[PDB]
């Protein structure tokens, strides 16, 4: 079983941190006072460490949500103070020798640390498994904190707001305001020149920030790029295996929305191009079972074109 | 953030001073029932028109689209509208500077984006939508126009007045209210309308205008008629047919709410 967490996970602590605090990893949260001091058993990879302060001294149950993304190691210990100054977690690197003492004393330090649950881990890594180092190292603030409400922008790729190439013809103007693959390849080649399937991470990342960093501007990030993705016929000729995988990204990612219309149309324009004849056939398969999935899921004709679509039937002899 | 558009309370602006063309794409995209050399029924394309309307002037600009525009071409729905606006683009180019409108109203949503792309070399033009719904699809069923559009054999701008010569007797808001009801009706039922714009054998359309010569009490005659018309199918639709709620209320039924 996953026993093995206890030896080879890894471990956060938090110190000086104000009783009442709210702090978290991934989906799990904890209530912070002098028994708690952090994290044990967390699977070794990427994470997501979120915490407010309390509102206004006496607790009015908010504080504006902040986070910052880890890469934790097998074994790994990363010691994390309280500013008192800023009412934040400074993520200076700690003194080795302070990490040393500190790894001496995780003994006796167990009684004060929540085990990560495990039991959250298989939905975090559906949301997260395409989020790389270089993913965070590229998208995260200058000084590495999200924040729901200077510093802490996250630097999300620069999307395009003319879908056509300089001096399109009107004929082009249509092709390319239609099928956004000029424009989707003009992004991929100057963010991700060798590896375009990069985008997919950018886009778990934007999804992670607004699900659970509640930063708005990261789900309208999400939604540009899906739809720059979506509606990029010719480039799922060219990059098939990219849209594999951003089927089942967007499984998961979905999964957690409760469907509160912008992704009923895109999303029914992806499942045009998708299950088209013209594709591979396992991207075909794939995109013909998730738009049935989503169809019994949501109440929606996702095979469906749109109603205003039609011609005028004429009757003639 | 502003979302102008055409409804009850301002529908004055169409005849004020300013230029405003109404776009229906509604026909641009059409189809017959057809045989295929195997025997089997399906659809295939027939032609199809942009309407482009001054309410002002009357003026009508009719774009026909010869099935040519189709061929090869994928997902003919969703093109139609970007066609639309490719043309409605290159009718502004054309015009000198005082001619291009000011507001573009359309019938059908799907045409803002389409319009505002391929018009964002006219920052100053209004592009919204309408919350009358105005009939101007039936302008084909305008047997004159039906015919002309079925039989092109090539892509033509063909230029036409929905006012006749009503302007040198009445204002553009009775003409246009006119125009409407006359569509309307046509929309209502082809067959009855038409009847009614013909009160009498002798009653003859002039060859460069578009609906019957009629005096001035025959068309106080039809338009009554035509009134009745449009009605008793809103009571008939609405299973609620009264006499009884129609204080400018049928203002509302006539414009389309």
């Amino acid at each position: 079983l996953a026993k093995r967490l206890f030896f080879e996970g890894a471990t956060v602590v938090i110190l000086n941190m104000p009783k009442g605090t709210e702090f978290g990893i991934d989906y799990n949260s904890w209530e912070v006072g002098p028994k708690f001091r952090g994290v044990k058993m967390i699977p070794p990879g990427i994470h997501f460490l979120h915490y407010s302060s309390v509102d206004k001294a006496n607790p009015k149950e908010v504080g504006p949500r902040m986070g910052f993304f880890l890469s934790l190691h097998q074994r790994g210990l990363t010691v994390l103070r309280w500013s008192t100054l800023r009412e934040e977690v400074d993520l200076s690197p700690a003194p080795e020798s302070e990490v040393e003492a500190m790894r001496a004393n995780l003994q006796e330090l167990d009684q004060f640390l929540g085990p990560y649950p495990y039991a959250t881990l298989k939905k975090w890594i559906s949301l997260t498994n395409f989020i790389s180092e270089a993913t965070v190292e590229k998208l995260q603030p200058e000084n590495r904190q999200i924040c729901a409400f200077a510093g802490t922008e996250i630097r999300f790729s620069e999307l395009p707001t003319q879908m056509f190439p300089e001096g399109a013809t009107p004929a082009e103007i249509t092709k390319h305001s239609m099928d956004l693959s000029y424009a989707l390849e003009t992004v991929l080649n100057k963010q991700f020149p060798s590896s375009p399937q990069d985008v997919l991470g950018e886009l778990q990342f934007a999804f992670v920030c607004f699900l659970l960093g509640n930063v708005y501007e990261a789900f309208e990030h999400w939604k540009r790029l899906l739809n720059l993705l979506c509606r990029s016929e010719a480039a799922m000729m060219k990059h098939h295996t990219l849209y594999i995988n951003l089927i089942s990204i967007l499984y998961h990612q979905l999964g957690e929305i409760p469907a509160d219309n912008f992704l009923t149309s895109t999303l029914q324009v992806f499942f045009s191009s998708a299950c088209s004849i013209a594709v591979d056939a396992t991207l075909r398969k794939k995109a013909e079972k998730f738009q049935a999935h989503l169809t019994k899921k949501f109440r929606w004709d996702f095979a469906a074109e749109p109603e205003d679509c039609a011609p005028v039937v004429v009757e003639l002899p | 953030p502003t979302e102008p558009y055409l409804s009850s309370q301002n529908y004055g602006e169409l005849f004020s001073n300013q230029i405003i063309w109404f776009v229906d794409d509604t026909n641009v995209y059409r189809v017959t029932i057809h045989k295929t050399f195997e025997g089997n029924l399906t659809t295939k394309p027939i032609n199809g028109a942009i309407f482009i309307f001054n309410p002002r002037t009357g003026q009508l600009f009719l774009k026909i689209i010869h099935t040519s525009v189709w061929a090869g071409q994928k997902r003919l729905g969703q093109l139609a509208k970007w066609k639309t606006a490719e043309e409605v683009a290159a009718l502004i180019r054309s015009l000198p500077v005082e001619e291009q409108p000011k507001q573009i109203i359309v019938t059908r949503k799907g045409m803002l984006d389409p319009l505002e792309v391929h018009l964002l070399d006219f920052p100053n033009i209004v592009i919204k939508g309408s919350e009358l719904q105005l009939p101007f699809q039936a302008c084909l069923k305008v047997e004159k126009f039906g015919d002309l559009i079925l039989k092109a054999t090539e892509p033509q701008m063909v230029l036409f007045n929905l006012y006749d010569d009503w302007l040198k007797t009445i204002s553009s808001y009775t003409a246009f209210s006119r125009l409407i009801l006359i569509l309307r009706a046509l929309h209502v039922n082809n067959d009855r309308a038409k009847v009614i714009l013909k009160p009498d054998k002798t009653t003859i359309t002039e060859p460069h205008h578009i609906w019957p010569t009629l005096t001035d009490e025959e068309w106080i005659k039809v338009e009554v008629q035509l009134k009745d018309l449009i009605l008793a199918d809103y009571g008939k639709k609405n299973n609620v047919n009264v006499a009884s709620l129609t204080q400018s209320e049928i203002r509302d039924i006539i414009l389309g709410m």
